[PDB]
């Protein structure tokens, strides 16, 4: 009988749930971000699709910050997305009052990972149709991850998602296979606007704004800050020198 | 409308709630029209084999080229329109199948149309939401509820007819009925009429129209009716 | 009426709809896995797929531990798995809490099955789309594997397996039950335990491993540990030298 | 069958839509804002001549300066009043004077949205907002006599004269003509009568119409029966004249 | 049209939408027209009030939070206050609780949390009402546009209503003159009558159909009502 | 509990629930009472289908909230009891609270009251049962006679009925009672509510029960003797006339 795709906690005769494969759907209509993994921390980059000439440039913040060192961003719905990063801060606090010191990157996936399956074992509420990547330094080496609308999550040493998640992610390919012993976190800030340029045959219609935040212990010494000055424009003339 | 170049709607879009007489301007633009009128049944169309619905579709528009100017009507198109999805009847298929004839044959790949086309139904509900989606449908009129002012031409078209008494103001019959549909406004003045053989009357005065208020509208409002029943299903 | 396989209710079949539907979510990731008892131990097998060359294989694994004395394998879907993780752990430490001493392994499987049953017979939550697999060595019955499911309904197994060809697996290492009639590995050493159900999953499975192709849990006598890659790979060069 | 809450492709919400609907299957209430003071009336509607006029009461009281009537479904009538009442009377207790007539109307009119289903954050438990329709009448020391209405929609507007109920239309588009800045008291009592005569089923007398006023000393007032009566009277002689 | 899920906000379109966070934004669209826009030092808000009748009054388009920061009203109007109240708590929280004024960009993480709950969840309704909120902070004036689907986005001026966004054309063109202009206030929120003029169909702006509020550094938040705007017309 | 609302307004303005429940009242017995000027009477009739019922341990269809006022209902059976027990609560606590005997006036608004609750709260349904409340104020020895509806409306009556047979009972009321000239004897209150009652319970003897409500705290019930004796007067009067 019809009615499967009604509800949530309703499991489909093959073994899917189509609460879960629409909220896939909905994270490629969004704005696209990628990231990359270094050895000393991780770098965030995310492309703002801007609409008319009466944004303010730089007064969106895409890449919203927990605690210090953990950076998170996000591609899918507006609301869905803060509401992650709203809750994951709540998380961060509540630790650091019980266990001091701060919680690494790796327990933190497993708060918004529970957090968000919740949703998708009762009717009641919906699921997260936002795909978050978050990830910093942690106290052992540095991890990235994805959290996807399903909740399953794993180890990224590189993460590509939103409208141009197709060519991106075939980007973070090469990166790897060039630098396969390990990459620089100054490197790094210049090839994630690169890539961005390299998706943007997608966006290409509408104007685009460069944002990128990353954080390691070379330089800011486990600190997650945005690029300002000019680190940023920079960045700029390097990646659009190859186009 | 060839001075400023455009395209007139092919389609139109007649649903509105059940009652309102919206068979009568289906029927009123057939007589300014002075042409061939075709009125096609929902049932019609699903015949007794399987595929002959799709022969059925053919035949319709294949009299559009060999009888120009002439306009097509379907009634009750929700037994037709598909989107039925599939999950547990298991034969739901041969319904959608009339509709995949009936879209191909309206838009097709060669832009073949010449004459308008009509989808009436009841439930606009179920109905393809595909089907709803312009292109194939441009204007779109949705029958409401007539007010105080609107449903008062409904008693006056009405008074040319039966016998009326001199000086009886129909604002007031309308206005102590609530909104109904056409089809019951007609039956206040047909009820009317009958109070005068058992009342033993000479004709229908006002004292006879405010039973029929408690009779047709308060006395009937036991089901054999809708009157915005169905909004949806 | 039509309603009877989305919510769980008495069918006209005398069935569970969605009980039915929540094994066919459980081999969603397509994962054979294997575990065999030794004499004083009991060793685990995993099939490891990495899908995409950006996810770390050291973040990457279906094998928990809850506790030191007992190991956990997951075949199925990581959120529902991890949400199923969380949960046994904070079972697993309320018994040493509470009852002072470690939890067994036929405890912890009678809890979990309890509790998927709260799952099951709730209309307003879902059944977990992951089978619990609890592989430890209690003080008492020494080496057990008691295997649960989305019904609730745990059962202990001599050889358990998992996956698609789970069928093959099972019938394969049937024979050799059947013929030795013995319950358990009379291997003393739990070196020999994990060369022995390597043997048996390549043939049965028709698939030549490799380091990063597998993992391989080991439950020992109050400790448990998951092997490395360099390990793993120790253990199938031997493998290949001897046989 | 479904939500309260669910919205309609028109951009408003189900529900409430249908009981701006349902003011209409009542009786009409008209009403007339002057500067002089506020003349309030409604309609009884008695189904048999058996019935009192004294029974049914469609005019309340809020407050001595404040008053107003209903009209449709007086089954959500009621309920407003005890709060209307009280958030008026309660409001003397703090600040110790009379809560103004647009303060008390934003606080009534908050009734209407408490409709849901299991709410989050507080607890609001209602099955259906109030399907009537309340002209909320008064006067203050700024701005002067006003009369609002309370829509079921949760809104509201100040009217200088408003007719609701099945007059919503054929009895408000006389209002437009018919109303003045200078229209005094007394021209105002008849005025509203003289619509009410047109638009009543039956005749016009003391037993089919209760009115009442509003004025800067005496407050709220309701005619007594001997003063509407005096007011029928002279009714006739303002209708056929020349 | 009305079809698929109409039901409830918790579950989701096969085309990754929402229908009813789609169709509170017709609210706004459907709703009474305003316009805005800002300078370094002042933001000003322009707002066109409607009424369903000419003896009736017109409600405030714009409710007061505090001194220094103000919002306006579209699209649903009676769930305005439910926002303006939650709103206003915060406000008044920060000065008694950190001692400081909510600044304009903290505002609209606080509104985006509270209609994110009712979205994500059985029994809650997104509020259908635009907000546009204006103030001054240490860091300079700025503007948000607010909407039920949850997005907030600075921008210089914007119009929200209906057919406001057939103004944001002269905003477009005069972006480079009204953000150059400061301590101007008279010159200012003329910029903002000239564009709402550009979305004006049927009647134009008269005195009780003209609503400005402005807010600065040296003039704080004052709502010009009645004949107070009768300068700028 | 049940938070899921049951009313929902109609398309036409109208509410399901409030609509057929009244229904249930025309389907059940029928309540009938006239106020002469210094009593009032209140009469109901009894089903026929079922007999060999104990009259002792029946409960009475016309329930005594207090002293001074009485409560008759009509239609389902079952719901009117949740509107007595409550209703004769209030008896006790509006004693308690302001130190004053309820009068007939609170004790429809009361009742009435409560009906709107169900109606406005979530997970209930409104009750099927129309009320009769009737009786004599404090120092008052002029009859308040109230209707209660299950919509919620109250109203006052001289003479009215509700139940099965209801228009047929009325404009029986309408033309041989005048409400501005009501009888001034209990005699001719107690013969108008048996002829009222000839045209549902179709000559029957123990289905009527009649209950006369008079001031200074009296209440007489009539017993199956009693009524036959008005009974008889007027067969005599009816076909002979």
């Amino acid at each position: 009988g019809t009615g499967y795709d009604l509800s949530n906690s309703v499991f489909s005769p093959d073994g899917r749930n189509f609460q879960v494969e629409y909220a896939v759907k909905a994270v490629e209509n969004g704005t696209t971000s990628i990231g990359i993994k270094c050895n000393d921390g991780v770098v965030f980059a995310v492309e703002k699709l801007i609409t008319s000439k009466l944004l303010v440039p730089q007064k969106n913040v895409k890449i919203q910050v927990v605690d210090r060192h953990i950076g998170c961003v996000y591609s899918g719905l507006i609301p869905d997305g803060r509401h992650l990063v709203n809750r994951g801060r709540e998380e961060a606090a509540s630790f650091k009052k019980l266990y001091k010191t701060p919680i690494p990157i790796p327990a933190f996936a497993d708060r918004l990972g529970q957090y968000v399956q919740a949703h998708t074992l009762y009717n009641s509420v919906r699921p997260f149709g936002v795909s978050t990547i978050f990830g910093g330094v942690d106290k052992n080496g540095a991890h990235l991850y994805m959290l996807e609308p399903s909740g399953s999550y794993w180890g990224y040493k590189g993460a590509a998602t939103g409208k141009g998640r197709q060519s991106a992610k075939a980007e973070l390919e090469k990166l790897v296979d060039h630098h396969p012993e390990g990459l620089s976190a100054r490197e790094a800030v210049k090839q994630a606007a690169k890539i961005i340029y390299l998706a943007h045959e997608d966006n290409k219609e509408k104007d685009f704004e460069l944002e990128i935040s990353w954080c390691s212990l070379s330089e800011t010494n486990g600190l997650h800050k945005f690029v300002k000055g000019d680190l940023l424009q920079e960045a700029i003339d390097f990646a659009q020198k190859e186009i | 409308f060839a001075t400023l170049g455009i395209d007139p709607p092919k389609g139109i879009l007649l649903y509105g709630p059940p009652g309102t007489g919206k068979t009568l301007c289906a029927r009123a633009v057939a007589n300014r029209t002075d042409a061939t009128f075709i009125r096609v049944i929902g049932s019609e169309l699903v015949q007794k084999y399987v595929g002959e619905g799709a022969r059925m579709v053919r035949e319709l528009f294949e009299m559009a080229r060999t009888k120009k100017a002439c306009i097509i009507f379907f009634d009750e198109i929700d037994a037709v329109g598909g989107a039925r999805f599939d999950d547990g009847a298991g034969g739901d298929n041969e319904v959608q199948r009339t509709m995949l004839e009936l879209i191909t044959q309206l838009d097709g790949f060669d832009p073949r149309g010449n004459i308008k086309v009509m989808f009436a139904t009841n439930r606009p509900n179920t109905l393809d939401p595909a089907l709803l989606r312009p292109g194939r449908i441009d204007r779109k009129v949705e029958f409401s509820l007539p007010d105080l002012e609107g449903r008062a031409n409904i008693f006056r078209i009405h008074s040319k007819s039966m016998s009326v008494e001199r000086g009886i103001r129909w604002e007031l019959i309308s206005r102590l009925c609530p909104n109904s549909t056409g089809a019951e406004l007609r039956s206040v003045c047909t009820e009317a009429g009958m109070f005068a053989i058992r009342a033993r009357r000479k004709v229908a005065t006002e004292k006879d129209f405010l039973k029929a208020v408690d009779k047709v509208i308060s006395g009937y409002k036991k089901f054999s009716s809708t009157s915005r029943y169905m909004q949806y299903n | 009426a039509g309603y009877d396989r989305h919510i769980t209710i008495f069918s006209p079949e005398g069935r569970l709809y969605q009980v039915e539907y929540a094994f066919k979510a459980t081999n969603q990731t397509n994962i054979n896995s294997l575990a065999v008892r030794g004499k004083d131990c009991t060793v685990v097998i995993s099939q490891k797929k990495v899908p995409d060359k950006l996810l770390d294989p050291t973040t990457v694994s279906y094998i928990f531990c809850i506790s030191r004395t007992i190991g956990m394998v997951v075949n199925g879907p990581i959120p529902d798995a991890r949400n199923a993780a969380l949960r046994a752990k904070a079972e697993a430490a309320e018994f040493r809490y509470k009852y002072g001493y470690d939890m067994p392994c036929d405890v912890l499987a009678k809890r979990m099955a309890n509790l998927s049953q709260i799952y099951t017979q709730r209309a307003y939550m879902r059944p977990l789309g992951v089978i619990l697999t609890f592989v430890s060595v209690d003080e008492e019955l020494g080496p057990s594997i008691y295997k649960t499911d989305p019904a609730g309904y745990y059962v202990g197994y001599k050889a358990t397996a998992t996956g698609p060809k789970q069928q093959e697996i099972t019938t394969n290492l049937e024979n050799h039950f059947k013929k030795s009639k013995i319950d358990h590995i009379n291997e003393e050493s739990w070196e020999k335990v994990v060369e022995f159900a390597i043997t048996h999953m390549i043939d049965a499975l028709g698939t030549e491993f490799s380091k990063n192709d597998l993992e391989v849990g080991v439950a020992t006598k109050d400790k448990f540990f998951t092997l490395s890659a360099e390990n793993i790979e120790e253990r199938l060069v031997a493998i290949a030298e001897q046989d | 069958d479904r939500g309260v809450s669910t919205f309609s492709p028109e951009g408003r919400l189900f529900q409430v839509e249908y009981s701006l609907e349902a003011i209409k299957l009542g009786s009409t209430a008209i009403g007339i804002a002057t500067k002089e003071g506020v003349v309030l009336g409604v309609e009884k509607r008695a189904t048999s001549p058996l019935l009192e006029s004294d029974s049914i009461e469609k005019i309340v009281e809020i407050d001595r300066h404040i008053g107003c009537a209903m009209s449709g479904l007086t089954a959500d009538a009621r309920s407003m009043i005890e709060h209307a009442r009280t958030a008026a009377v309660t409001h003397n207790l703090y600040y110790d004077e009379d809560i103004n007539v647009e303060s008390l109307t934003q606080s009534v009119c908050d009734l209407a949205l408490r409709f849901g289903e299991g709410a989050s954050g507080e607890e609001r438990l209602m099955s259906r907002p109030f399907g009537v329709a309340l002209l909320i009448a008064g006067h203050d020391a700024d701005d002067g006599y006003q009369l609002f209405h309370a829509e079921p929609s949760g809104t509201f507007y100040r009217y200088n004269a408003k007719a609701i109920g099945s007059g919503s239309e054929g009895a408000q588009a006389e209002l437009l003509n018919e109303w003045h800045s200078s229209l005094t008291l007394k021209e105002a009592e008849l005025l509203v009568l003289k619509i009410l005569k047109q638009v009543m089923e039956e005749k016009l007398d003391e037993n089919n119409a209760q009115l009442s006023c509003i004025t800067k000393q005496d407050g709220f007032k309701i005619y007594d029966n001997e003063k509407t009566a005096e007011l029928i009277k002279e009714l006739k002689e303002k209708e056929a004249a020349e | 049209f009305r079809n698929n899920y109409d039901g409830d906000t918790v579950t989701f379109s096969p085309t990754g939408r929402l229908f009813q966070v789609e169709y509170a934004l017709e609210a706004i669209k459907q709703g009474s027209v305003t316009v805005g826009l800002r300078s370094n030092t002042h933001a000003v808000l322009v707002a066109l009030k409607r009424n369903a009748d000419e003896l009736s009054s017109y409600q405030k388009k714009i409710i007061k939070c505090d001194e220094h920061m103000g919002l306006s009203l579209a699209g649903l109007a009676p769930d305005a206050r439910v926002l303006s109240n939650y709103l206003r708590q915060q406000c008044n929280y920060s000065s008694l609780v950190f001692n400081r004024k909510l600044a304009v960009e903290r505002a609209g993480h606080l509104l985006c949390d509270k209609a994110q709950k009712n979205t994500q969840s059985y029994g809650g309704r997104p509020y259908g009402v635009g907000l546009l909120i204006i103030g001054y902070d240490k860091s300079g004036a700025h503007l948000l546009e607010f909407q039920p689907s949850g997005n907030v986005t600075e921008l210089y001026g914007t119009a929200i209503g209906a057919r406001s966004q057939g103004a944001k054309t002269y905003l477009e063109r005069t972006l480079d003159t009204f953000i150059k202009i400061d301590g101007n206030p008279d010159e200012l929120i003329k910029a903002g009558v000239e564009a709402i003029s550009q979305s004006l169909r049927d009647e134009s702006l008269t005195v009780d159909n003209l609503s400005i509020a402005i807010v600065g550094k040296d003039t704080p938040f004052t709502i010009y009502d009645g004949e107070a705007v009768a300068k700028y017309i | 509990g049940y938070d899921r609302a049951l009313s929902i307004f109609s398309p036409d303005g109208h509410i399901f629930q409030v609509e057929y429940a009244l229904e249930a009242v025309k389907r059940g017995t029928c309540a009938v009472g006239v106020k002469g000027k210094n009593c009032v009477v209140l009469g109901c009739e009894r089903r026929s289908t079922l007999k060999l019922q104990d009259t002792r341990i029946t409960p009475s269809k016309v329930s005594k909230i207090d002293s001074h006022v009485v409560l008759s209902f009509s239609g389902l059976n079952a719901d009117s009891r949740i509107l007595i027990e409550k209703a004769r609560v209030e008896a006790q606590s509006h004693r308690l609270t302001l130190e004053d005997p309820v009068t007939v006036e609170y004790l429809t608004r009361y009742v009435a009251g409560v009906q709107q609750r169900y109606t406005q709260s979530g997970g209930v349904r409104p009750f099927g049962v129309s009320t009769l409340i009737a009786g004599f104020d404090p120092r008052d020895d002029e009859p308040k006679l109230y209707q209660t509806e299950p919509s919620g409306i109250y109203s006052s009556w001289s003479a009215q009925t509700i139940g099965r047979n209801s228009k047929t009972v009325r404009e029986f009321l309408e033309k041989n009672y005048d409400r501005k000239e009501p009888p001034a004897t209990v005699e001719e209150c107690v013969k108008l509510t048996v002829r009222s009652l000839l045209e549902v319970v179709q000559t029957g003897a123990k289905n009527i029960e009649i209950t006369v409500v008079k001031p200074d705290s009296d209440i007489v019930a009539l017993s199956s003797e009693e009524i036959n004796q008005y009974v008889t007067q007027i067969e005599q009067e009816k076909q002979e006339q």
